[PDB]
């Protein structure tokens, strides 16, 4: 996942992937261009409900650590 | 240019006026009420201090998002001061309601990776659905036994016993046996222990542990007790599961439940994890079964909804070959309808951040370490903030205009913090709900508005007596 990217290569942003990657914050908060973001699989309706309230909100942004 | 804190509208400084005037007006059972008039009074924020504890409290979906915008990574909420009072005093083992700062933080993540993680829950659906089905044959046996077609009752009881079956069955990976025609009554006394804790919570609400001690001595006598059931039964489940599973001593490769995880590979303290499985067993009973008695309340008060969700669960079962994980990925407008239930029924009367930083709102300072409280029922009844407020409309929360439903799925709170048992609960009522609609048809004879009565939950004022009729 792109959180365990993030927590083993020791990146910056603060408390991003609060949780820890169980699709419960969303924190993972991230944006995707257009050619990346149809090649991942259907959104869950979980992950649209932690979406809806994410602040800054994209249509083509999704939850980090659901994103392998 | 921020206005300074006392600026913020409120009924004034005196917390035992405020507090006086509170219970002779309202009543200590109707704060939801108290909310919606003080916002009509006061406008969109205000401040009381009531008894020792001053909040400023915010309705607007706008305010919320900035509130949990500003959170920190350690959030705490209101915490409830007999229950702290209690488990202080008595030396009870805390779990993570509790529990604060890198403490909370510890078990809170051990605990997500057993009860949150996707998957880890995908183990749940066999757990539930069993419990699910047996709900559905004991309403079955009664409508066979009335000799009528039918079955009408209160089945409150009924639900409570339901939702201790469902949280057993995850915690445990064992049935406890409470859907049959007779029940353990040790298990029902740890059902009814719960209510009573909640109950008697309410009138020791505004108060310091000084003072409930004093002019509330009954009341805090039966929280005392009801607590002490609830410690004592889920001490002695625990243990013995943890014995059991030494006498028993084979890795299982099926899935065992929650407990079992827990106990083989976690970093939690045996002490942590049997304090978490008392927090998770008593939050799990008086929840969903509240939540799902007035879903069916709204189903039957609004029969054109019921028959597209009854046609939405069928087309899903159909189109999933009768596999329930994937069918729970078939049902948007069910899923709809609990948010639906939630906001007209919230189970919590508000959210509440203790602020880390000074924030403002409404161009009002309001400085760190400030209590600020959502006020989610009121929210919920809000004309401005939701299109005809009283009509019970599922396909709100499908509207393609993502800006009706800004910050509005508050039920189960927000972050790192919001409700530990989310997925549990939203699992458990969605798969109880399809069974549910395959099986009847839900009415109420006599059909009158039922109100809300606060019960430190938020509880349905009155009986509801269905009619249930096979499909
Ligand atoms: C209809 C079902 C339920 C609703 C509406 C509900 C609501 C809530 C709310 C509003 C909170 C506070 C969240 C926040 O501050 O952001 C909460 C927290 C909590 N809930 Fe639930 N809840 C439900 C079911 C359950 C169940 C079944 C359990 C048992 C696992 C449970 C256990 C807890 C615990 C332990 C906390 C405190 C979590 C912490 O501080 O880390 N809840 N719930
Ligand atoms: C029984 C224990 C272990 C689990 C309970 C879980 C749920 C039901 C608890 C956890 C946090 C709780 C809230 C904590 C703070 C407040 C503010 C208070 O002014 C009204 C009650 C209210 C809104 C509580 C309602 C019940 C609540 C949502
Ligand atoms: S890290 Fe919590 S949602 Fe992705």
């Amino acid at each position: 996942s792109l959180l365990d990217v993030v927590v083993e290569n020791n990146l910056d942003i603060d408390g991003f992937g609060a949780c820890e990657g169980t699709l419960a914050c969303s924190t993972c908060h991230l944006i995707f261009e257009d050619h990346i973001y149809e090649k991942l699989d259907a959104i869950t309706d979980e992950e649209n409900d932690m979406l809806d309230l994410a602040y800054g909100l994209t249509d083509r942004s999704r939850l980090g650590c659901q994103i392998c | 240019s921020p206005r300074p804190f006392n600026e913020i509208p409120s009924p004034g400084d005196n917390g035992w006026l405020n507090l006086y005037h509170f219970w002779r007006e309202t009543g200590t059972h109707k704060v939801h009420l108290h909310h919606v008039q003080n916002f009509q009074k006061y406008g969109p924020i205000y401040r009381e201090k009531l008894g020792n504890v001053e909040s400023v409290y915010v309705i607007d979906p706008e305010d919320v998002a900035l509130l949990f915008k500003s959170e920190g990574p350690n959030p705490e909420r209101f915490l409830i001061p007999p229950w702290v009072a209690y488990h202080q005093y008595y030396q009870r083992p805390i779990g993570v309601l509790l529990k604060k700062s890198a403490a909370w933080k510890k078990d809170r993540v051990a605990l997500n990776q057993e009860v949150m993680a996707p998957e880890a829950t995908k183990n749940f659906l066999p757990l539930l659905d069993a419990v699910s089905r047996d709900f559905v044959s004991v309403l079955h046996r009664r409508i066979k036994k009335a000799g009528s077609g039918n079955y009408s009752g209160d089945i409150s009881d009924d639900l409570f016993r339901f939702a201790f079956e469902s949280i057993t069955n995850v915690i445990f990976g064992e049935r406890q046996g409470m859907l049959e025609e007779v029940v353990n009554p040790e298990a029902q006394r740890f059902i009814d222990a719960i209510y009573q804790m909640f109950h008697t919570s309410v009138p020791m609400l505004n108060l310091p542990p000084d003072l409930f001690r004093l002019f509330r001595t009954k009341t805090w006598k039966d929280h005392v007790a009801a607590w002490d059931v609830i410690f004592s039964k889920a001490d002695i489940y625990t243990q013995n599961f943890y014995w059991e599973l030494r006498q028993k001593g084979s890795v299982h490769h099926d899935y065992r439940g929650i407990l079992y995880r827990l106990l083989g590979d976690s970093k939690m303290s045996f002490e942590d994890i049997k304090a978490n499985v008392t927090e998770m067993l008593a939050g799990g009973v008086d929840t969903t079964s509240m939540t799902l008695q007035w879903h069916l309340y709204e189903m039957a008060r609004n029969l054109k909804v019921q028959d597209m969700l009854r046609a939405e669960v069928l087309a899903a079962r159909h189109q999933a070959q009768g596999d329930m994980a994937t069918m729970l990925q078939l049902v948007p407008l069910l899923k709809a309808s609990i948010k639906e239930t939630l906001r007209l029924h919230p189970i919590s009367v508000t959210l509440q951040r203790y602020l880390v930083n000074d924030l403002v709102l409404r161009d009002y300072m309001i400085p760190a370490k400030t209590l600020v409280q959502v006020a989610i029922y009121a929210l919920g009844r809000e004309p401005t903030f939701f299109f005809d407020p009283e009509n019970f409309d599922p396909t709100r929360w499908l509207s393609k205009d993502k800006n009706i439903t800004y910050f509005r799925n508050l039920g189960f709170g927000w972050g790192v913090r919001q409700c530990l048992g989310r997925r549990i609960a939203e699992l458990e009522m969605t798969i109880f709900l399809i069974n549910m609609l395959e099986n009847f048809r839900v009415e109420i004879q006599h059909l009158s508005d039922v109100g809300t009565t606060f019960n430190l939950i938020l509880m349905p004022e009155k009986p509801i007596s269905f009619t249930f009729w096979p499909f």
